[PDB]
């Protein structure tokens, strides 16, 4: 039902297994816990809200957001995004 | 994969729900990509336009891909009785990643763009701006 | 109407959604569902203020104007019952920006 990940600076992001699944990466580090020795905390909280979003915004009329980025923070994201392909 | 030759008018109306300056795109009848005039974000507008014509709809200033009524091919299909079709533009759902290079692409001249640190194969990814040519194309081979 | 929170203690982030009508005490048991720590044993904030079993999440703050998806709003947890003081450890820093504005 939750799993948990855990960013390279120790910080635990408990959530909903769909909601990780929504990653393939992640899908396959279970099948429980991951460890992301790669990922800073100001990384995975974005990811996770990014799984919160997807899940919630697929497949709907109900006019849409966008999805917000600091400046900052984009790069490092971008590259989270793209190892757990998401 | 182009607009049908009509003959016959379609009252057509591009609601904006999105957060970007909108650009309708229509397909000529070879298939070549016409471009109108832009719609700001909160706004909308009245077209004539024709039953089995193809539009489509991009982020105006980056070519971002919109969805019209969910999908990305607008028909306009039949008017009789009823009066305009509706045309709601937005946001997909974006991966993260195509997310990330949209930021990442507006926040860095592609002139300055070898000097930030991140795989090369990341490079090559916010080199490939997204295009109607392309999906076009993409959109071409279902 | 379903608000999106991060409920927060020390290293811990639980991401959940709830009902802006559910109870803050309805949060805990959700909590203990998790953590396994039941109701008694935990306290809940927003923002240093603490919470009451039961309020709704709504009257305690959490509407959806607050709560989104994507800007989940956070929740203090704290532990024990002699109660813990309230401490979230802050998240990382991003390094500066690189030479782009």
């Amino acid at each position: 039902m939750y799993v948990k990940l855990i960013s390279s600076d120790g910080h635990e992001f408990i959530v909903k297994r769909e909601h990780a699944l929504t990653s393939g990466t992640i899908k396959a580090m279970l099948s429980n816990e991951v460890n992301f020795r790669e990922i800073p905390s100001h990384v995975l909280s974005k990811v996770c809200m990014y799984f919160t979003y997807k899940v919630r915004y697929t497949n709907s009329s109900t006019e849409i957001p966008e999805f917000p980025i600091a400046p900052e923070i984009a790069l490092e994201l971008l590259m989270a995004a793209n190892f757990l392909d998401c | 994969l182009r607009s049908v030759n009509s003959r016959e008018p379609s009252q057509v109306i591009f609601c904006n729900r999105s957060p970007r300056v909108v650009l309708p795109v229509w397909l000529n009848f070879d298939g070549e990509p016409q471009p109108y005039p832009t719609l700001p974000p909160g706004t909308g507008r009245r077209i004539h336009s024709y039953r089995g014509h193809l539009w489509l709809f991009r982020d105006a200033g980056t070519h971002d891909g919109l969805l019209v009524n969910q999908t990305e091919l607008f028909v306009p299909s039949l008017n009789v009785d009823g009066q305009p079709i509706f045309a709601n533009i937005t946001l997909p759902v974006y991966t993260l990643k195509e997310r990330c290079l949209q930021v990442v692409r507006s926040l860095v001249k592609p002139e300055n763009y070898r000097r930030l640190d991140i795989v090369r194969s990341l490079y090559e990814d916010l080199e490939d701006h997204p295009n109607v040519q392309k999906d076009l194309e993409r959109l071409t081979q279902e | 109407m379903d608000v999106f929170l991060m409920i927060r203690r020390h290293k811990t982030t639980i991401f959940t959604d709830a009902k802006e009508s559910s109870t803050v005490f309805e949060l805990k048991r959700i909590v203990e569902g998790i953590l396994k720590r039941p109701p008694d044993e935990q306290r809940l904030y927003k923002d240093d203020q603490l919470l009451d079993d039961g309020k709704t999440l709504g009257e305690c703050g959490f509407t959806s104007q607050t709560a989104r998806p994507q800007a989940p709003a956070t929740v203090g947890l704290a532990f024990r019952a002699t109660f813990e003081a309230l401490c979230i450890e802050p998240f990382s820093s991003p390094p500066e920006l690189p030479d782009v504005m």
